[PDB]
RNA sequence: AUGACCCACCAAU
RNA sequence: AUAAUAGUAAAGAUGAAAUAAUAAUAAUAAUUAUAAGACUAAUAUAUGUGAAAAUAUUAAUUAAAUAUUAACUGACAUUGAGGGAUUAAAACUAGAGUAGCGAAACGGAUUCGAUACCCGUGUAGUUCUAGUAGUAAACUAUGAAUACAAUUAUUUAUAAUAUAUAUAUAAAUAAUAAAUGAAAAUGAAAGUAUUCCACCUGAAGAGUACGUUAGCAAUAAUGAAACUCAAAACAAUAGACG
């Protein structure tokens, strides 16, 4: 039935949701889901939004609000881009403690609190990938961005040589650490720590 | 006519029964004090005499 | 040492993008930067005179719904609360 | 008062499913026929 | 007259009503573990006032002339209608109307 | 009805400085007494320096003494009741504000009614706990 | 505009000139709008059911069909004002296609943020050939999503093997874990075998994550460059 | 037309002051006794 | 073509 | 305005200047202090509330005004000649008041002249109280009522939902479709229709004369004719002009 093909349609299967684009907000979780194009569509330049996105637009990954708009146009941002984040999640390899699972791993009528991992893990806790786990380089805030995720730098002695060494250009540098571990605030927030190996 | 007459009698019953109910749910307690001259002495002689309430906050 | 007015610190919280490291970035932000505002008879505070302080130009003069941003009746209702509170000793 | 409405309305209505068992009613009593069932059914009570 | 209050506030209905707190106040302690003391009178003079009070705060005397009026329509009303609740009859129409005017 | 007063008191006594106050509680309340209507809550709001110097017969009062009755009598004794008020002397800034209690039978006090409560009842429930 | 008549009125036009004399061979297109004469109603039709929650459009609840006092506690016989205010604009009003599971899609989407962050195949494909047993989370073709935990559910619901639609959700979303908890695993394998095989890689998530971040530098460098400094000048 | 308008107004002013020229005449020996 | 005439300027938000 | 105080020579106003009871009587400015009046910032959109006048400093009393159900009434209405009621600003008659404002007046400017614009005093009045009077571009230049007609966005009222959401209703406001229209444009009316009342029939002369009623009065209403023209009016357009 015509609503059968819509209540399958792609269009639906994406949620609704009118979050600002700009978010100026603290963000831990993601606004929106980025709708991937083939590089087909985007030399067609069809990305299956109401109207047909911008040649402008040369990323094959956007993020739209409103399919079309009283100014006749589809509000939408191409700078969709969380799947680098989450990605770099698993290339930082480490698991969440995720309070206590009981039976289900996540454990929890409606779970909207305390929803889990938030999608941001689905490995076994403990592997040998630990072994030191894989001391992912991060972005010293004095805290350190690693892979898109702000982990405390922690280190055996405050070494201020080596944020004199970066001077104001602490989170231009880029310094590996062994990522004690991270955990999920139930606002769905990670918090983890960093290893300066300096 | 008797399914009008119910709805006009639940709606006055409706009514009458929460004034009863509001009726012995103050006026049953509301203070037991004032209204007398020996009481007033008491509460405001039990005011400034030891408790005072203003905003400033915490 | 540096400037304030040239350099994000996204708490760690976040998730910190390449671009989100740009000055571009900082400029946006700055572009895109309450008992009362929940749904409390604004009037019921008609001497509270520390509650009505708030919403005041700190002139004795009330705010357009362009700060305030107030309900119409909930902006009223305090605006007739500060009213009514000059009439009441306190502020 | 209430209780009223309740049978009267019940066995008339329920006379909607009884277009055979209204047969051993319209009888001991015994269209605007199905008024007639309103008609005894409200004596009774 | 006096002792006359609002919404229906006969004073009978407080004699009795007030009076039904009597009856449960020395009835809730009846059973139980525990024992009866100055629950003799129960501050005769306490619950006299507390009485008093609701009347005062009650009284037409110490109200407003809208809700003597709110008693009246009803008043005329019973007094000019065609049955018990008829309200939209000419004359408690008119009868209404008048206590108005 | 039910009536308000956030009347402000002037003080002198360098020591008490409810003393006024205090005396003209009394006052008031001793009139909405013998005057068929029931005094309900008083909330001493204590002392709090008047936002500005409100000269009161020549005596320039800097501060006052803040303080609420909420009372309940007829119009005339609540008219009346502006009339002592501004005409005692010790008053410095009256005002008798309503409370129509037509939907809730037990109107609380202004202040608590910004402080999320509603009635005295409730606000006596609100502390009955102990017995 | 206004429904114009010089439009799907050609043939009537040209056929005047075509008898007349302003014309002498006919349009060769003649023919063809006369066997498909062309649709002249721009009737506004009117609407009499819902496409989807099934709803009706077109029926008044006369109070005869009805007798339990609404919780209201009370018997209404008298029809009501909006049972009254002719409403034949919401027979022609088009009716909103509402769905319980795009309540679910949100409400799983809500639980699982990372899921909308995943990259989803909102491009349809053919949409004929997809009749999808969805016994299982899982087809061939359709991509792994909250879509097919939502299409899921329905056969717990319609089938119903489970019971509401907030316990047949969840029987589905343990489902959904685990062939994410699995893909988790076999994603390492992957490399950690791959890497413990012969394996060399140019640039790595991290990778990206560096480079991209400083080339942002290098712009925030040389603008503060202008920035701080400018202002020591401006302030001098 | 608004002139057309003023035009009544530069009538009515000029029949103002015959009015205050007929004045004198009113309240005179005219409208007293005659 | 009709067709001898045209007359006013004062200084700021 | 008025003393108190200390302070010194200008003040104040304007395009720029003059003056006045400005200030060597010590001014203005300052800071205190008395008294007298009018008015009511923000909020504040006149959103709104009122029949229209009108109307946002606070409270008290009194009174009207809401939506939705529910009970009733049982066409009881639509609005209306005449009548009655209310009716801005000015004006008026009494009584009090009178700070500021400001007709008149008088003075100083400017100007060719300036009984103006500008500036200095500043009286009737503006305030209240009881009146009287009954007119305004009293204009949305749009009489009232009912049934109906295509959309959108905002107010917003309000029910509902599984409050905080996205929905159903109304209400207003803003853009329009159609339709109407001399066009400008009107847009739920200036549309489609029905009902009732008021009013118009070229321009001048004229809302004049006269008569009559009403008013303390100014005046208000009512309201002709002769004489004389082929004129007179409105929306759209070019163009010249500022």
């Amino acid at each position: 039935t015509l609503a059968e093909l819509l209540g399958r349609s792609r269009i639906a299967q994406v949620a609704n949701n009118h979050k600002p684009l700009t978010y100026t907000g603290k963000k831990f979780h993601p606004t929106h889901q980025i709708i991937e194009t083939k590089p087909s569509t985007l030399y067609r330049q069809e990305w299956g939004l109401k109207s047909a996105i911008p040649s402008k637009i040369k990323s094959r990954y956007l993020v739209y609000n409103d399919l079309d708009t009283l100014e006749r146009i589809t509000t939408f941002e191409p700078r969709g881009g969380t799947q680098w984040n989450r990605l770099r999640f698993q290339e930082m390899g480490v698991p969440i403690v995720s309070n206590i699972g009981r039976q289900n791993p996540f454990f929890k009528k409606f779970n909207t609190e305390i929803i889990g991992t938030g999608g941001l893990s689905y490995s076994l806790p403990g592997k040998l990938k630990v072994i030191q786990r894989t001391v992912v380089p991060g972005r010293i805030l004095n805290l350190a961005a690693i892979g898109g995720f702000v982990a405390d730098v922690v280190f055996f002695q405050s070494p201020p040589s080596s944020f004199n060494s970066m001077g104001d250009f602490i989170r231009m540098k880029t310094f590996l650490f062994e990522i004690l571990e991270a955990s999920m605030e139930k606002n769905g927030s990670v918090s983890m720590h960093a290893r300066l190996l300096e | 006519k008797l399914k009008r007459n119910y709805n006009r009698s639940l709606l006055n019953f409706q009514a009458h029964k929460k004034k009863l109910n509001e009726l012995l749910n103050l006026y049953h307690v509301a203070n037991e004090f004032i209204v007398t001259e020996s009481q007033l002495l008491k509460k405001i002689d039990k005011v400034f005499n030891d408790e005072t309430e203003e905003f400033t906050d915490a | 040492k540096i400037d304030q007015s040239l350099s994000k610190k996204l708490p760690k919280g976040t998730i910190y993008d390449p671009f989100d490291f740009s000055m571009g970035r900082i400029h946006l932000d700055r572009k895109y930067q309450d008992i009362m505002k929940s749904g409390a008879n604004p009037l019921e505070f008609y001497a509270r005179p520390r509650i009505l302080s708030r919403y005041v130009t700190s002139t004795g003069r009330i705010q357009h719904r362009d700060i305030t941003g107030l309900s119409a009746k909930n902006q009223r209702r305090l605006s007739k609360a500060i009213r009514r509170c000059q009439a009441i000793g306190l502020m | 008062q209430r209780s009223l409405i309740d049978r009267i309305q019940t066995r008339l209505s329920e006379l909607l499913s009884n277009d055979l068992k209204c047969d051993q009613f319209l009888k001991d009593h015994g269209n605007i026929k199905k008024n007639l069932l309103r008609k005894h059914v409200m004596m009774d009570m | 007259e006096p002792l006359v209050l609002s919404k229906g506030y006969n004073i009978e209905e407080v004699d009795k009503f007030l009076a039904a707190i009597e009856s449960a106040k020395r009835e809730r302690a009846e059973l139980s573990g525990l024992n009866t003391e100055v629950v003799g009178i129960e501050d005769i003079e306490k619950l006299e006032d507390r009485r008093e009070a609701i009347l005062r705060i009650l009284s037409m005397r110490n109200s407003e002339n809208k809700n003597a009026i709110k008693m009246a329509v009803e008043l005329a009303r019973k007094e000019f209608e065609r049955f018990p609740g008829d309200t939209g009859s000419s004359e408690v129409q008119a009868a209404c109307m008048t206590v108005r005017i | 009805m039910l009536y308000e007063l956030i009347g402000l008191v002037r003080i002198t006594n360098s020591n008490a400085p409810k003393l006024e106050a205090k005396e003209l509680s009394s006052t008031i309340g001793k009139l909405i007494i013998q005057n068929r209507g029931v005094v309900r809550d008083i909330v001493p709001m204590g002392i709090r320096y008047l936002p500005k110097i409100m000269k009161k017969d020549q005596e320039k009062h800097f501060r006052a003494y803040h303080f609420l009755m909420l009372f309940d009598s007829s119009a005339a004794v609540q008219s009346e009741i502006l009339r002592t008020l501004k005409k005692d002397p010790r008053v410095i800034r009256s005002s008798i504000v309503k409370v129509d209690l037509d939907k809730q039978l037990d109107r609380a006090s202004s202040l608590h009614r910004s402080l999320g409560k509603k009635s005295i009842l409730e606000l006596v429930n609100e502390d009955y706990q102990s017995i | 505009m206004k429904i114009q008549t010089n439009a799907v009125n050609v043939l009537q036009r040209t056929s005047a000139y075509l008898k007349s004399g302003l014309l002498k061979e006919t349009p060769a297109w003649y023919n063809v709008v006369a066997s498909i004469p062309p649709s002249t109603k721009f009737t506004r039709e009117p609407r009499f059911k819902n496409p989807s929650n099934g709803h009706i459009i077109g029926k008044l609840v006369d109070v005869t069909e009805q007798p339990h006092a609404n919780n209201k506690g009370l018997y209404k016989t008298r029809p009501n004002s909006s049972d009254k205010r002719v409403g034949v604009k919401r027979l022609y009003r088009p009716p909103k296609l509402t769905y319980v599971e795009d309540r679910l899609r949100s409400l799983f989407y809500k639980q699982h943020p990372w899921e909308l962050s995943r990259p989803k195949i909102l491009v349809e494909n053919e949409i004929g050939d997809e009749n999808y047993d969805w016994s299982h989370m899982l087809q061939i073709g359709r991509p792994l999503d909250g879509e097919s935990v939502i299409q899921r559910t329905m056969y717990l619901i319609k089938t119903k093997q489970y019971g509401d639609m907030v316990e047949a959700y969840d029987h589905a979303r343990y489902e959904f874990y685990a062939l994410r908890m699995q893909e988790e695993t076999e994603q390492q394998v992957a490399l950690e075998e791959a890497e413990m095989f012969g394996s060399l890689f140019g640039v790595s998530a991290i990778e990206h994550g560096i480079q991209k971040e400083q080339e942002v530098l290098d712009v925030w460098e040389k603008k503060v460059v202008e920035e701080t400094e400018l202002m020591a000048a401006r302030t001098s | 037309d608004s002139v057309m308008r003023k035009r009544k107004k530069k009538m009515k002013k000029h029949k103002l002051r015959k009015r205050r020229k007929r004045e004198k005449a009113e309240r005179r020996k005219l409208s007293q006794g005659r």
